[PDB]
């Protein structure tokens, strides 16, 4: 997955957890 | 960019390093038997083609200051102070042999002598004192132990503290604060330093830290001024590049 | 070819934006004691290198990876801290504040320079289409 | 992954004992370190204080 | 112990140092914000023609 | 072919 | 050659030694 | 779909 390219599949949703659980 | 910003930035960061060294020295202004760290800027010129115009600066610590420190009179027979250029020997954290100036010798319940939690080293190795006995330390390091209950006639020598002689150029402060022989000095003087019979110690006086206050103050003033100077150069370079970028238009 | 300049300058813009983002993240978290895993925040740095695979020496800029610095984490003495080790020392980020500020300013300046290059090349390509009326 | 945000949290409180003044009052009481007095909270619960 | 009262345990040195660090940390965040805002303008101007 | 573009490559370092 | 000109060979590597051997 | 743009979304929040 080269940045700036085009891919058929959507990008996965990013997450920023404050705690691992 | 113009890498002139990367010169003043280095000069500003090494100034903060010098300030961190000076502040560390100032924090230990009351540490018993402390050796202040010397800080000095050194210039490294970048070699290459064509015109040598860039010379960066780095903060280095050329050893420590060995100037004998202050002597506080505490009427305690275990606190000893060393003659100038003399070091006490203890067993380091990793079972090695290290040097110190802190004479705050403590006696454990089992009877072993310790300095800052490190065992004290004599000619016979670590020193073990008879349990719960009064200790007197002579001028040349001999240790006399009096067992409580028995008369003062019982006072007899037990062991001799190992006292070594080492200059500033031969010793290097390890990461735990204990001085150890440098490579060149170790190669010539051997692995273990032999006890010098000429070293005299004084019992009942504790050596303080040799952090000079006037030099510290002057160093902080100079560091602040140098940092501000580098910031003014950085601002000038940034302003120059911001207009120079206009040449690419049209 | 002027068209490849679009790719070159766009790659440069993206790389410098990534570098400025890394610098801003380092500046923000200069005093962070912990992360989600309980590990100290290590200063991040981008890796710049050219991208000229089809038989060229010059092709622009791309960020190969983001790497954490190997300089020594600052040890602060705090025995009551749950994150303190056996000796009571807590690890703190090795961020160089002056370095990150200079990185922010330099990244902004070179980003602006690449913006100007892109504008100039776009103007030249616009003027080309009027070749001979 | 280049963006790392920062959030400010309060990991508990500081339990180092504070200053002790001497008021000649028979009701003022101070506790030894790591010790707490027990009171009945507002919501019928159990609370600890210094 | 009866007849003594326990006060607060707020350390003034820690609070003063923390306040100084907070102020001089904000200023840096405000500088980065200004830098990004200045950067976005020319990128926006790139969209002309 | 490249490295960290900034502070971490424009400061003197001991050799490897 | 003179600074700013064109040469046929790369410039030598740039290194700044902290302490000379 | 979408949510509040700007400050509120690009700020860490408790999981829910």
């Amino acid at each position: 997955g080269v940045p700036g390219a085009l891919s058929n599949q959507p990008a996965p949703p990013n997450e920023a957890p404050i705690a691992t659980p | 960019m113009d890498h002139a910003i990367y010169t003043a930035m280095g000069a500003a960061s090494q100034t903060l390093n010098q300030q961190a060294v000076t502040a560390s020295n100032l924090a230990n202004a009351s540490t018993p038997g402390f050796r202040a760290q010397l800080n000095a800027l050194r210039a490294v010129p970048v070699d290459g083609l064509s015109l040598a115009t860039r010379t960066l600066v780095t903060a280095s610590t050329p050893g420590a200051d060995m100037t004998p420190g202050q002597l506080d009179y505490t009427s305690r027979p275990l606190d000893v102070a060393l003659q100038q250029d003399g070091w006490l020997v203890v067993q380091a954290a990793d079972g090695a042999e290290g040097y110190t100036r802190n004479g705050n010798i403590q006696v454990g319940p089992t009877g072993q002598l310790t300095i800052q939690g490190h065992p004290v080293i004599g000619e016979g190795g670590p020193i073990t004192v008879p349990e719960g006995s009064e200790i007197t330390i002579a001028a040349d390091g001999t240790i006399s132990a009096l067992n409580p209950g028995d008369p003062p006639n019982t006072v007899a020598p037990v062991g001799r503290l190992k006292l070594v002689k080492a200059e500033g150029n031969e010793v290097q402060r390890s990461d735990d604060g204990l001085f150890r022989l440098t490579a060149e000095a170790q190669a010539e003087r051997g692995a273990v330093l032999a006890a010098d019979p000429s070293i005299r110690i004084m019992s009942g006086v504790l050596e303080g830290s040799n952090v000079k206050p006037v030099e510290a103050m002057t160093d902080m003033i100079a560091n602040a001024r140098r940092f501000e100077m580098q910031m003014k150069v950085i601002t000038s370079v940034d302003e120059n590049e911001g207009r120079a970028n206009q040449l690419l238009s049209m | 070819a002027l068209l490849n300049i679009f790719d070159i300058a766009g790659s440069a813009l993206a790389a410098q934006s990534k570098r400025l983002n890394v610098a801003a993240s380092n500046l923000a978290n200069a005093d962070s004691v912990t992360g989600p895993d309980g590990q100290p925040y290590r200063a991040k740095q981008v890796v710049f290198q050219v991208d000229a695979a089809p038989g060229q020496a010059t092709g622009g800029v791309k960020v190969a990876s983001v790497i954490e610095s190997q300089a020594p984490e600052k040890l602060v003495y705090e025995p009551g801290n749950p994150l303190a080790d056996a000796n009571g020392y807590v690890k703190m980020p090795n961020v160089d504040v002056v370095g990150e500020m200079v990185n922010t300013m330099s990244a902004s300046r070179s980003y602006q320079a690449n913006i100007e290059v892109l504008n100039t090349v776009k103007s030249m390509m616009l003027k080309t289409l009027t070749l001979g009326q």
